[PDB]
């Protein structure tokens, strides 16, 4: 009925209030419709940079570490197929 | 009776036997550098070949082989390293002026041998009275030049240097070890300087001299700079280059002297512009920059494009730590021109960077209006070694040239950036540094 | 063409270095457009 | 040609081929070409990549121009070998091993709050002797503290490993105190001109002993392949070597249009005029244009 | 070598050390007169301070001229310096053919003398395939890539085990 829609989003660093309405604004883009995000914050230094948002549905992986692994992955993919 | 092709034959047929030992090749190498062999570069080939398949060395062929490497002007990083193991066995045996060729001829080739040269500056500060000025620098250019900072050479020769009178060749050399250690010592470079008063043998070492002076940041000398006005042509072209660079670091204003240092080398770059180093051809934009000594268009237009060349080379294959450190100066930059928040600091940080008009890119370039600031890292690299720490010539060269271009260049060192506790104390730096020398920002 | 130049004879012949270029060539623009295409895909958990 | 960065890394370099596009490049600049605005883009993993491959093209010509010291007696033919592996690295971008390997060690652990990922994550770089004793070292430490060791530094857990592996590494033969000193820095600069001595000296034998293993590899290598080459008869050594050499013609024919066929033909022409020009005079050599 | 040189007829050799070749040298004010003689060959010529500073003005750089690579050469020079051994073991081999005689083959056991003429065809297997010179250079080849991948390595040409384990002494005993 009511549009929210309950959400964790772990960071590598405690958030900035600019950082915090970029990634709110960032965030609302994987949600349904406007639907209000209440999230919880939590620290992740394992993570490199970015955020990984952990709904009860779904995961998004914006963190910098996954983006390197891909990264490593791509290349090392790439440079077999040549 | 009188025959140089004749005897360079007998040379020929001496090393090309099957079993030539190192008396034969130290001769027929000493030979060939009297005789100033320069053309035929086949026969320096063979002379190499025979030294480094020689097995036999004693104390005065392998000092003589090597003064006659370094004094030809041959290079060839393998046999000459691999002589080092001739002098490293004969260490104990070699005499203070044989010890001294063997250090200088194996530091001036580039051999990077740890164990000769502590061993060899351990005997040098082991018994300092046995070594006469030229053989402590011999020495001090020997280790300086193979990549070893050794202080304690450098204060015994200064020691002596600041005791004993010494030859204007010998101060020469001592002030390129220095240079190159990165040494700006006021007791030892003024003993070395007041030396340079009886005249200069040679135009090289006037010339050594200069580019010492500009790389340690000092003043010129009148009669260094009065000596290299007047034999300017006995210089080869990146020896000009030198000479000029580091008059212009030192802050000389005879225009005379870079009239004829820049009338030795813009033939040549006329002639062959691939001749030189780009690292040259950017010395000489410095040179040129700074005097106000014009070029031929040609010229000065490439040396401008070769500078901003060497610049980007220095940039792309810059050390991790000044990339650490250019990275901190951004951000205290852009916190220090209003970023409170990290995605503001890092797009500040990011549009800092900009291109230069040469093509290269400049790090922390900061734009109001019409009103241009570099803001400029300056390493522990390009800093000087001893306690004050200050910047060397090069980072003042960088300095004038870029504000050539119309930027107020703002000096970061190393250490008093890195002194700072947090982000905000470095942040007061960099913009007192800023206001100190741009204040409309 | 019975002499040559030296610095025609100073380098190596069969080094990797033109299959290391090759490889650059073709890796760096498709690393380039994968760096700005790139979205992070939506994982569900169940 | 070159696309301006590969110009940028050849500027230094001493190869041959890469001297004559940096001397053709200057030689385009004088006649009055507009140098290309250097790039002031890509991500840091994308210039990283870059940067891989460019000293890959600088390294790469450059070991084939560095005579391996087999077979040689004395320490300095491998001084000389590892102090032209040395300049050939600084060629092309690197810092000294020392500093480029502590940069591998500080980018694989970045983070990683214990010292067991620590191990785990930097064991392609660590000698599995060294790995293997640290492990040990390590297991009793959580064992008698009954808890993981982290890697904070200033736990009393990670400094009883701390003594424990300084112990180790003084056995295996690394003076973990003068490596430590050198890095850590002195107030005076005499007690650091002290510990830098004998840092180099601990240095110096280190590069000493991987070169000459490098080259006792090498050599045993050599040995093995002659010794089952000798094993056979002329007659199969001809064919295996003629059937080897007409396979990697055909690979090397198969592409047209490629840079590196191209060289790679190129430089079987050469092969046979040096070839042709020892056939003309054996005395004299190859034919320098000179 | 440096840009600046300082090395002239300061402390120069004046007497040459080996009977092949004969340097005597006198040495003026600045200058020097230099006589050479090898064989039947003389020369006298006038050196001063000045020209042995312009000397190393303009560098000598030495190349080898490697009919593939310095590298590949090295390989194959030591390739052929094991071949050497190996011929020289196989020249210290007994002389068969002063027992080919017909009194030798009638006065032996038949099964011996078939073994003593396979020993012989095997002496001349070994011999014709340790003279095979010209393949060393393929052997070469073979030694190459694999090395040349490990001078490929994503930290340093020249980076060793024990560079490493202390870099990683230094890496561990400092914190984190």
């Amino acid at each position: 009925h009511k549009k929210e829609v309950y959400c964790t989003v772990i960071t590598a660093e405690p958030l900035d209030k600019l950082e915090r309405v970029e990634l709110t604004k960032k965030a609302e883009k994987f949600v349904d419709a406007g639907f209000k995000l209440v999230m919880q914050e939590k620290i992740d230094k394992k993570l490199l940079g970015g955020f990984v948002i952990e709904f009860s549905d779904r995961r998004v992986d914006m963190s910098t570490a996954k983006k390197v692994e891909e990264f490593n992955n791509f290349v090392n993919k790439l440079v077999l197929s040549i | 009776e009188n025959d140089v092709p004749a005897i360079l034959k007998e040379i020929d047929s001496l090393v090309s036997r099957e079993a030539v030992s190192a008396k034969e090749v130290s001769d027929a190498a000493v030979a060939l550098t009297y005789l100033q062999v320069k053309a035929n570069r086949r026969l320096w080939g063979k002379v190499l070949e025979k030294a480094g398949a020689a097995q036999d060395y004693d104390a005065a062929s392998l000092t003589n082989l090597l003064w006659a490497i370094n004094t030809g002007g041959v290079e060839h990083f393998k046999t000459v390293a691999e002589l080092a193991g001739p002098a490293v066995s004969l260490l104990p045996s070699l005499s203070p002026v044989q010890l001294s060729i063997v250090v200088e001829a194996l530091g001036g080739a580039g051999v990077k041998n740890y164990e000769l040269y502590n061993k060899a500056s351990a005997v040098v500060v082991s018994k300092i009275g046995e070594f006469k000025p030229a053989e402590i620098a011999r020495v001090l250019y020997g280790v300086a030049f193979g990549g070893v900072n050794d202080v304690a050479l450098a204060k015994a020769a200064g020691k002596v240097f600041a005791s004993t009178e010494v030859d204007s060749r010998t101060a020469a050399q001592a002030l390129y070890a220095l240079a190159k250690l990165g040494r700006a010592d006021k007791a030892t470079v003024d003993a070395l300087l007041k030396s340079f008063k009886k005249g200069t043998e040679s135009a090289s070492d006037a010339a050594a001299a200069s580019f010492a002076l500009g790389s340690l940041s000092f003043k010129a000398e009148k009669a260094i700079v009065d000596a290299l006005k007047a034999s300017a042509g006995d210089l080869a072209p990146a020896q000009a280059v030198e000479a000029a660079y580091g008059l212009a670091l030192s802050g000389a204003t005879d225009a005379e002297a870079f009239k004829a240092l820049f009338g030795v080398v813009a033939p040549a770059i006329e002639k062959a512009p691939d001749a030189l180093e780009v690292s040259s051809l950017a010395q000489l934009h410095v040179a040129s920059t700074i005097s106000g000594a014009k070029l031929p268009a040609a010229v000065g237009s490439f040396v401008a494009k070769a500078f901003g060349l060497a610049a980007d080379a220095a940039r792309l294959k810059r050390s991790s730590a000044e990339s650490a450190l250019v990275a901190d100066v951004a951000a205290a930059t852009a916190v220090a021109f209003g970023a409170q928040y990290r995605p503001e600091v890092a797009s500040a940080v990011a549009s800092y960077v900009k291109t230069a008009p040469d093509g290269s890119v400049l790090d922390i370039a900061i734009t109001k209006g019409d009103a241009k600031v570099l803001v400029q890292a300056v390493p522990s690299s390009l800093l000087t070694s001893t306690t004050p720490a200050k910047p060397l010539g090069h980072v003042a060269a960088y300095s004038k040239v870029r504000e050539a271009q119309g930027y107020a260049v703002a000096v970061v060192p190393a250490n008093e950036f890195e002194a700072l506790p947090d982000q905000k104390a470095k942040a007061q730096y960099v913009l007192a540094a800023i206001k100190k020398v741009a204040p409309s920002f | 063409a019975d002499a040559k130049a030296l610095d025609e004879l100073r380098k190596p012949k069969f080094s990797s270095k033109y299959l290391i270029q090759h490889v650059s060539q073709k890796l760096i623009p498709a690393v380039k457009e994968w760096e700005k295409s790139y979205q992070p895909p939506v994982i569900h958990l169940g | 040609a070159v696309s301006k960065k590969e110009v940028l890394y050849f500027l230094s370099s001493k190869d041959a081929e890469s001297s004559t596009a940096v001397k053709s490049y200057l030689k385009s600049l004088y006649a009055g070409a507009q140098v290309e605005a250097t790039e002031t883009d890509a991500s840091e993993l994308i210039a990283q990549l870059e940067k891989k491959y460019l000293s890959a093209q600088v390294v790469e010509p450059g070991v084939h121009n560095i005579a391996l010291p087999l077979g040689e007696s004395g320490s300095a033919p491998v001084k000389r070998y590892a102090a032209e592996l040395f300049n050939l690295g600084a060629q092309a971008g690197f810092e000294c091993p020392f500093i480029e390997v502590s940069k591998k060690f500080g980018q694989e652990t970045a983070t990683s709050e214990t010292v067991k990922d620590v191990l785990n994550k930097t064991k392609s770089y660590v000698s599995a002797d060294y790995n293997a004793a640290l492990n040990e070292v390590l297991s009793s430490v959580e064992a008698e503290i009954n808890g993981p060791v982290l890697f904070d530094g200033k736990t009393e857990g990670f400094k009883k490993f701390a003594a424990k592996a300084k112990a180790v590494a003084v056995s295996r033969g690394l003076p973990a105190d003068t490596i430590l000193a050198y890095c850590a820095g002195s107030a005076n600069e005499d007690a650091a001109d002290k510990v830098s001595k004998e840092f180099f000296t601990w240095f110096e034998s280190a590069y000493t002993a991987d070169a000459a293993a490098e080259v006792k590899a090498i050599e045993a290598e050599a040995a093995s392949i002659l010794d089952r080459h000798l094993a056979k008869p002329v007659a199969q050594i001809r064919k295996e070597q003629a059937s080897a050499y007409a396979s990697l013609l055909k690979r090397a024919e198969t592409a047209k249009g490629a840079k590196w066929a191209e060289k790679y033909l190129e430089d079987v022409k050469a092969v046979q005029w040096f070839d042709a020009s020892v056939a003309e005079a054996p005395a004299s050599g190859p034919k320098v244009a000179a | 070598l440096t840009t600046f040189t300082f090395s002239g007829l300061q402390d120069a050799p004046v007497a040459a050390l080996s009977g092949s070749i004969k340097l005597n040298v006198a040495a003026k004010a600045g200058k020097a007169e230099v006589t050479v003689a090898a064989g039947a060959a003389k020369a006298a010529t006038q050196v001063s301070a000045a020209a042995l500073r312009k000397l190393s003005g303009s560098k000598i750089s030495l190349a080898e001229v490697a009919r593939i690579s310095v590298l590949h050469s090295s390989i194959q020079n030591y390739l052929l310096s094991l071949s050497n051994e190996r011929y020289q073991l196989l020249s210290q081999w007994p002389d068969f053919t002063t027992m080919y005689g017909k009194d030798f083959y009638y006065r032996a056991h038949p099964e011996d003398l078939k073994k003593f003429y396979d020993a012989a065809d095997e002496y001349y297997k070994l011999y014709e395939t340790v003279t095979e010179f010209d393949s060393l250079s393929a052997l070469a080849s073979q030694v190459v890539p694999n090395y040349a991948a490990r001078r490929r390595s994503t930290v340093h040409p020249a980076i060793g085990s024990t560079v490493a384990d202390g870099a990683f002494t230094n890496f561990l005993l400092s914190k984190q």
